[PDB]
């Protein structure tokens, strides 16, 4: 699952490139649009590598792990 | 501000004082780095006429842990090899030497090992530092691809066996060795590979240094649970020598 | 190609290490609680924490946070408590040292009094972090090399902020607290006293800084090339010489005619790094107090170059010819 | 049937009831605020 | 003369070119094909430097100055006294540096080691070729290179920075200075830690890696480890040299105005009131 | 529309609640700041204008 | 009964009661302050 | 069309749900801002110019 | 039956059925909003 | 609405209280500073000008 | 043809489905933005000019 | 039968059979959109 | 209101006492500095001006 | 009972009772201080 993390960082790089070109059509200069593109990359690509890659596969395995964490507490 | 004489002022005095201090510091630094490998010798094992411009340092003592004793340097060379299968290619000094038999089996050239202590390295509690993972309480693969169960491919494209275990350093939490079980066609028993000589992929583990036919002559550990420093040096040097001795085209000029 | 050892192939995790102890009872002041980061573990260790809390560290943290907030709140109040403008001009604001007319006396709070109160809290913080670095070696029963190396940089810190202003007779000689404003101080200091290139101790400091960076490229690269022989376990190589040390020494011996040992290369590294702030501070302490124009000093001592050609653009071209007309 | 969290169907229904009940009040407050703002200063 | 453990490593083979025609040692030095090319280039360069010094009129090491040609010569060749000797010496220096790197490669191959050191030296070669070949070609004249003089190559640095008014405001120069300072702080810390572990107070035993890891987690709450510190030092040093090359190649061919003005994009961003 | 309660058979309630708590406040602050950057709907300047 | 924390249904009621009492005290103080501020200098 | 339900035999519903939520919110915000960047469709300026 | 996610045919049928309900709600609300906006200020 | 007490069966009381305290203090400080940044509502300046 | 279905014996359905979605959305956004950068095909300006 | 992926000669037929139905739908929708835009603003 | 004592069954008094003490002093020092930063409430300048 | 700190109900009542008596002293001194300052220099 390091391969899903790298994919998610690349979708962030691609959104950053699109943010630059979009602000330039609306009237901003390159460097102004590229600072905003860098933040789109870092905030969104980071968020997606925690949320999407953290919905790891497990199916009844997920269930039992969670139902057993719910047994650790109760006596903690 | 005034000068003492001519153009000499406080800055000049400071500069010359630093010059003197730096000369003394250079002398100290060069002398401190001569505690191993001296006195110099010629190509026949005799003491050389020239010993250089700096004299040798006085002695220091190190008090070792776990009751291993004391170490005094500079002293005699205790890591010296005894009978090396090498031959001079010239009558004087400055020319290379030729192996007499098999360079990889004789431990010469890039396959040379140093005669270290025949005991394992210990951690803070006095226990062996490198332990197989099947006996290490609480350890698991937390990231990356697990190589256990994958086949191993040699440098010429042959499958020689399977990865059975991993040997880890528990104090520093790092993998040090991979353990390989050989197929009967390529030898018998188990061998070790240092981690810095493998490339772990999704379906295989690649060792480029040596070929398949070289896998039966890898040195073997005495105990299945611990490895001493001497065995470590002989195993690592064996793999390192294959980068030059595996094929005759690796030794000739590449041009 | 062969594996290069820049990123770890597979990570393993076990119980967290809490540290070694002896009769000094370091466990009593250590925090409980650790973490693990797999992103960092691709390069180095993955464990985070724990940390030791003594009195020196607590005092240093409290007094350093006070300095930061006096500066930050002064910067915020200079702008009218406007947060968006505070963000817009963050790199340009500063807390300015006092005016030259006040000498070494206490200035008005609007003209350097807050600067002096905040400087006293930063001083206290830095000297406390150094007493912590000395105490921990003493408690760990190790040498005091770290504390000495830290005091080497503290020497230049104190020369810049404390000693030279006192010898010159004005608090106005100190450095402002800002990002750009402090770089303007560097350029103005160089311009005011001739050319700082011609200060010999500045040249020596540059020599040692260049040498320290060349040595980590050489030492880092050399240690990474002998890691297939266990070369990153340096202490055991010192206590029992192996083939990694022999090959590392022979590489440099065959390259440039002399080499070092496993233990002795770290002394070379320690000295080059330490020598940069010492020579720098000696050079700074001599400016204004002894030498007022370093280029005239170089002309006096005969290491200033001379040029034969002329000055001016019309000695080489024409204004119309530079425009294409 | 299908569960990734360990919750059963009854637990999911019970949770959703309270979630919707707590989500409607927030929207009611927002609607009142928007009406007051529109009367103070319209935008359409 | 050999060290006590050196004889078993002096074997034949591992050369890129030359075979056993140059496979020997002179004193401690190894010679090969690239040892013969290094000697030739370096000796020619030094002899030409001293001939130029004799023709200049001074032998003082502080005052020797060999300079590039005028801008009016463009990318052509100048007379040997008006800047052509600089061009010849530049060619000789490039040859010597490349031969040094290829000699290190052969030594690494013979010892069975990794090739990290020549790769690290290639970065310093790249920063020098940017200063004397890449920026000058882009700017259109060889006269943009720095002169070969101990105290005259600092005048070039001073004048080149004030040609952009306030050089401290160059964004890529700020990154490069930070990398330099961080490498020196990390080298000092590493040397101090190893020496303090190997040299305890008199009457005490030596320490191990566990003790080193513990001291640093107690001091700052984190420890990179014995393997991570070398990777980090190498990466910091190589990043320092790469960013230095960038800071100089944008100053001329990419930007013409003062460097403070470049920050205007931040000051007039449309979000600001 | 009567089967939406199964969303908690897929999502962990704790993560969803934390994410929603962050998102709602961030969006409310963004809108309250967008209003203040105009001339018509800035209530701080309007109060001074009518005094 | 579902519980991700470890508390019981009875335990999670007294805590909510005390929390709500504190909330109401805080809100009452804030409301009085806002009324005083509006009387002193209005904004609508 | 009657067999599109098999898309959940290849895609994990949790991942696609998170990605779709993020994508939809970002698209809505981008469209609203693009409308705000014009002159004829800026409803904050039209209110000013119609009162 | 090919199932990378580890789901059966009936579960996928149920999930897709309820999924489509949400799409068709979101779409109707969007259609109403677009119609109102077009009546306010046309763009075609 | 009579079942809002069940939030404590999802979130640990200890953490939520710390975050609430930090959030409330930061919000109050920000609002007081925002009031201080204007001309109409700066009560120090008003007291200075009213005497 | 009639044998194009064997494309799914070489390529993985899950890798092809994510890559195609990303490519399709990026291409659609790029084309719309290219249209918005012209004079004759910018409908936001056309609406303002007409009315 | 070649099978780099974990599939058979019957699963792939069904997969392609439905995938092609969705391809035709996006293409039908795109064609109608292009026909509308040509009537509104011809480019040829 | 009469059951507020129970905060000590949730939060450790040792931590909150130190936290409170630090918070209290830092708040007091900030008010005095803001007061000292004004032209009307700087009580040191008043003594010089008044006489 | 619910105790994450291991104190009992009565020990908690004892600590609180002592704590509030110092809180009241702090609040009282501060009010006499604010009163002297408004009489000395009003801010409203
Ligand atoms: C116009 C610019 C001037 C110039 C003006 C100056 C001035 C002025 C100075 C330097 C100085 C230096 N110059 Mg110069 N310099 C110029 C051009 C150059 C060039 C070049 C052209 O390539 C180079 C390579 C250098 C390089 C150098 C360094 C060699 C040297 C700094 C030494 C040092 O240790 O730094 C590292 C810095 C330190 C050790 C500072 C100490 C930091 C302390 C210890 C930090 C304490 C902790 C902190 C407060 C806590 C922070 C918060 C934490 C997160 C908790 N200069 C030109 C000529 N230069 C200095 C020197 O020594 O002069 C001789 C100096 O003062
Ligand atoms: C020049 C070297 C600099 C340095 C480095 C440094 N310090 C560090 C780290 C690093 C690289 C850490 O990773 C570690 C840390 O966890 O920081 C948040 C830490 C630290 N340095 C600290 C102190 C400290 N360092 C100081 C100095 C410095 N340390 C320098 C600035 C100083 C001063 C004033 O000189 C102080 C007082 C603490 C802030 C922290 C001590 C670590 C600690 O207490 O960890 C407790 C464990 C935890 C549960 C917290 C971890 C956070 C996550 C919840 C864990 C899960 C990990 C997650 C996947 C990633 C997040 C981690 C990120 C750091 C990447
Ligand atoms: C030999 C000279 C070189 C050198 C060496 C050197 N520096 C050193 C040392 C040594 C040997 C230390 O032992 C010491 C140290 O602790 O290193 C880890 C240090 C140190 N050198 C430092 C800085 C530094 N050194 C520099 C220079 C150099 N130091 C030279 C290159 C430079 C520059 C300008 O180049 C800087 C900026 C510090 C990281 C550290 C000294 C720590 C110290 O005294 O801290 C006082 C602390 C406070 C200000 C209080 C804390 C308040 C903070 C503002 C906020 C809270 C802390 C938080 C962890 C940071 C914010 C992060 C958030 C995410 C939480
Ligand atoms: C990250 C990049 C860092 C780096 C890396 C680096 N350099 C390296 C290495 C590495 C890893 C080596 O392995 C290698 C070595 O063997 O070191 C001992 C080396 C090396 N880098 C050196 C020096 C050096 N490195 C420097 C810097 C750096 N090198 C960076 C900080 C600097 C400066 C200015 O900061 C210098 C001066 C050499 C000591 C050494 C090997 C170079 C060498 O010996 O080349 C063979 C050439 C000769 C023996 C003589 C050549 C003669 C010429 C034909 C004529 C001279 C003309 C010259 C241009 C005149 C200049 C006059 C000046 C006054 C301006
Ligand atoms: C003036 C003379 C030099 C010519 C002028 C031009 C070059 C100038 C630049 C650099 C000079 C470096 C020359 C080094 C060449 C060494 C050749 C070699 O190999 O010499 C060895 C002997 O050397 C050594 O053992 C190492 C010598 C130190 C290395 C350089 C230190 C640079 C330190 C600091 C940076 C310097 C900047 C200045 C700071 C100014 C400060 C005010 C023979 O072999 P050995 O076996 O090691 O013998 C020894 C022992 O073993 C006995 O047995
Ligand atoms: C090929 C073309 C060359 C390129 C042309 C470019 C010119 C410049 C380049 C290089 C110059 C360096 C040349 C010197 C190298 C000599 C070769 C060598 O070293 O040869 C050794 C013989 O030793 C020596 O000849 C000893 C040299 C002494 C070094 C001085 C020490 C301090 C020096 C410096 C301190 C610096 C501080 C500041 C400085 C200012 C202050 C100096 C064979 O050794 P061996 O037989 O193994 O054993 C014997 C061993 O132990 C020791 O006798
Ligand atoms: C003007 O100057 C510039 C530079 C701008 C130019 O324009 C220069 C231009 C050139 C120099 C242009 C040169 C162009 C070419 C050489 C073009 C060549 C193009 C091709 C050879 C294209 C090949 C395309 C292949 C395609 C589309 C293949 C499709 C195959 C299938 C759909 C079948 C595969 C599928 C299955 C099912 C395989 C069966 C599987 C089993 C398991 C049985
Ligand atoms: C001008 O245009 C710009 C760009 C400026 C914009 O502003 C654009 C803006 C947008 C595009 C905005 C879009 C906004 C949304 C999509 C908003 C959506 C909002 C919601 C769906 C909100 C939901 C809120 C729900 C709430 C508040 C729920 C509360 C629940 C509770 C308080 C109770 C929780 C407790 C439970 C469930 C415990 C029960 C436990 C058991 C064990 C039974
Ligand atoms: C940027 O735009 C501008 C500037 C206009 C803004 O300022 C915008 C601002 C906002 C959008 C602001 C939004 C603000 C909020 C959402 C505020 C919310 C506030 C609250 C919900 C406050 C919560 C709580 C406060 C208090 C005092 C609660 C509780 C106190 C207690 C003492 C509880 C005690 C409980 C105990 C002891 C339990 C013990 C029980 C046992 C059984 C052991
Ligand atoms: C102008 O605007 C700006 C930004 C400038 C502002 O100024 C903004 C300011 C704010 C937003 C300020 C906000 C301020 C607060 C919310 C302040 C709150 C203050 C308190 C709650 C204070 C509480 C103090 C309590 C005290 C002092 C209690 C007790 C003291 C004791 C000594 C008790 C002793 C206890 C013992 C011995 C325990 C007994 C032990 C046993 C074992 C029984
Ligand atoms: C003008 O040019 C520019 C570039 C400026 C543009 O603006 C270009 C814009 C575009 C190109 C835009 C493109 C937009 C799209 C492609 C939009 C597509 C939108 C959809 C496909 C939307 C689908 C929405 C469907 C939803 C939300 C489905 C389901 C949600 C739920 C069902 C929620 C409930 C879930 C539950 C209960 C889980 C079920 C689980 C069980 C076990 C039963
Ligand atoms: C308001 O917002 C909050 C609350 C978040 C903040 O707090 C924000 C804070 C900031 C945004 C802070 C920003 C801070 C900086 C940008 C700081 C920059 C600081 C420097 C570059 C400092 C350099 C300092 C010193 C230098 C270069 C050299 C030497 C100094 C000294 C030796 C100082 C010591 C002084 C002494 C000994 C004199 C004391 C006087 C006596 C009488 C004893
Ligand atoms: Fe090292």
């Amino acid at each position: 699952d390091m391969t899903c993390t790298i994919t998610c960082w690349g979708i962030g790089v691609l959104l950053g490139i699109m943010t630059t070109v979009g602000l330039m059509v609306v009237g901003w200069s390159f460097l102004q649009g590229a600072f905003m593109g860098v933040l789109a990359w870092l905030i969104v690509g980071g968020v997606l590598a925690v949320a999407v890659c953290g919905k790891d596969n497990a199916e009844q395995i997920r269930a039992e792990m969670a139902a057993a964490r719910e047994r650790v507490r109760g006596a903690t | 501000e005034e000068t003492f004489f001519g153009n000499f002022d406080l800055a000049s005095l400071s500069l010359w004082l630093f010059y003197g201090f730096f000369a003394l510091l250079i002398y100290y630094l060069q002398t401190e780095n001569m505690r191993e490998g001296y006195p110099l010798e010629d190509e026949d094992g005799n003491t050389a006429a020239n010993q250089g411009p700096f004299p040798l340092p006085k002695e220091k003592t190190f008090k070792l842990q776990h009751g291993r004793g004391e170490l005094t340097l500079p002293g005699e060379d205790v890591q010296r090899r005894d009978n090396l299968a090498l031959r001079k290619t010239a009558h004087g000094n400055g020319f290379p030497m030729e192996p007499t038999g098999d360079p990889m089996l004789d431990g010469v050239g890039p396959a040379s090992w140093s005669k270290r202590r025949d005991v394992p390295e210990l951690d803070a509690h006095g226990h062996p530092k490198i332990v197989p993972m099947s006996a290490a309480e609480g350890f698991g693969v937390s990231a990356g691809t697990d190589p256990r169960g994958l086949p191993v491919m040699a440098g010429d494209g042959e499958i020689v066996g399977l990865v059975s275990d991993m040997w880890i350093d528990e104090a520093e939490q790092l993998v040090r060795y991979l353990e390989l079980e050989l197929d009967p066609e390529w030898g018998d028993g188990k061998r070790l590979v240092q981690r810095q000589m493998v490339r772990i992929k999704s379906d295989r583990v690649k060792v480029r240094s040596i070929y398949g036919k070289h896998f039966k002559n890898v040195p073997k550990t005495k105990s299945p649970n611990q490895v001493t420093l001497l065995e470590e040096d002989k195993i690592m040097a064996y793999y390192a020598g294959g980068t030059l001795y595996a094929d005759e085209s690796r030794l000739e000029p590449q041009l | 190609p062969e594996y290069q050892n820049i990123f770890t192939q597979v990570q393993v995790q076990g119980p967290a290490e809490l540290g070694v102890d002896n009769e000094n009872n370091l466990t009593e002041e250590r925090t409980t609680g650790t973490g693990f980061s797999q992103l960092i573990g691709w390069i180095g260790n993955a464990q985070l924490g724990p940390i030791y809390l003594g009195w020196f560290g607590i005092i240093s943290l409290v007094t350093g946070t006070l300095w930061f907030n006096i500066v930050g709140f002064n910067m915020l109040s200079q702008v009218g408590y406007s947060i968006p403008e505070f963000i817009r001009q963050l790199f340009w604001l500063a807390l300015e040292p006092p005016s030259p007319e006040y000498g070494l006396r206490m200035p008005p709070l609007d003209d350097g009094g807050w600067f002096i109160i905040a400087s006293f809290f930063l001083l206290v913080s830095v000297i406390s972090w150094w007493l912590r670095t000395y105490q921990l070696a003493e408690m760990h029963k190790m040498g005091k090399h770290v504390a000495w190396a830290f005091a080497a940089a503290i020497w230049l810190f104190l020369v810049l902020g404390l000693f030279r202003p006192i010898l010159m007779g004005s608090w106005s000689e100190a450095v402002p607290y800002g990002i750009f404003p402090h770089l303007d101080w560097t350029t103005a200091f160089s311009i005011r006293y001739g050319n700082l290139y011609y200060n010999p101790f500045h040249a020596l400091s540059i020599v040692f800084l260049y040498g320290s960076v060349l040595l980590f490229a050489m030492h880092g690269a050399t240690i990474l090339a002998v890691t297939r022989f266990g070369g990153d376990r340096e202490l055991e190589q010192i206590y029992d010489r192996g083939t990694a040390s022999e090959r590392a020494g022979l590489f440099w011996r065959w390259t440039m005619g002399f080499n070092a040992t496993m233990e002795g290369i770290h002394r070379w590294a320690w000295w080059f790094a330490v020598l940069t702030p010492i020579t720098g501070g000696i050079g700074i302490l001599l400016t204004g107090t002894v030498v007022d124009n370093w280029f005239l000093w170089a002309v006096e001592h005969n290491f200033a170059p001379d040029y034969t050609q002329d000055y001016g653009y019309e000695a080489y071209t024409t204004y119309d010819g530079f425009l294409g007309r | 049937d299908l569960s990734f969290t360990g919750l059963t169907d009854e637990q999911a229904q019970e949770l959703h009831s309270v979630y919707m009940s707590g989500l409607w009040l927030f929207s009611a407050v927002a609607v009142v605020a928007h009406l007051a703002t529109f009367i103070w200063r319209p935008w359409f | 003369a050999l060290l006590s453990f050196e004889r078993k490593y002096r074997v034949r083979g591992g050369t890129l070119i030359g075979g056993d025609l140059f496979d020997f040692w002179v004193g401690p030095f190894y010679v090969g094909f690239f040892g013969v090319t290094t000697a030739f280039f370096a000796l020619l360069g030094t002899i030409l430097i001293f001939w130029g010094a004799s023709q200049q009129g001074t032998f003082n090491p502080w005052l020797i100055n060999i300079a590039p040609p005028d801008l009016s010569y463009g990318l052509g060749m100048a007379p040997l006294m008006e800047g052509g000797l600089w061009q010849i010496i530049t060619i000789c220096a490039i040859g010597a540096f490349v031969s040094w790197a290829l000699r290190e490669v052969e030594i690494c191959r013979k010892l069975g080691m990794g090739y990290h050191v020549p790769f690290a030296f290639s970065v310093a070669i790249f920063a020098y070729v940017t200063l004397v070949v890449f920026r000058p070609l882009l700017m259109g004249a060889w006269g943009h290179g720095f002169p070969y003089g101990i105290w005259s190559h600092l005048d070039w640095v001073s004048n080149t920075g004030y040609a952009y008014l306030h050089f401290h405001y160059n964004p890529a120069h700020m990154l490069a200075v930070t990398f330099f300072f961080t490498t020196t702080l990390a080298l000092a810390l590493h040397g101090a830690l190893v020496l303090s572990a190997a040299n305890p107070p008199k009457g005490e035993e030596v320490k191990g890696p566990d003790n080193e890891d513990t001291f640093f987690r107690d001091f700052i709450g984190y420890s990179i480890g014995t393997l991570g510190i070398h990777r980090v030092g190498l990466l910091l040093a190589l990043n320092a040299g790469f960013w230095s090359a960038v800071c100089i190649i944008i100053s001329g061919p990419v930007w013409t105005k003062g460097w403070p003005e470049w920050w205007n994009w931040w000051l007039e961003m449309p979000i600001w009131p | 529309m009567s089967k939406f309660y199964k969303i908690w058979l897929i999502f962990d309630p704790r993560r969803v609640f934390v994410a929603q708590g962050v998102f709602l406040f961030l969006l409310a602050a963004m809108i309250h700041l967008v209003l203040l950057s105009t001339e018509h709907f800035n209530w701080f300047e309007l109060a001074a204008a009518n005094a």
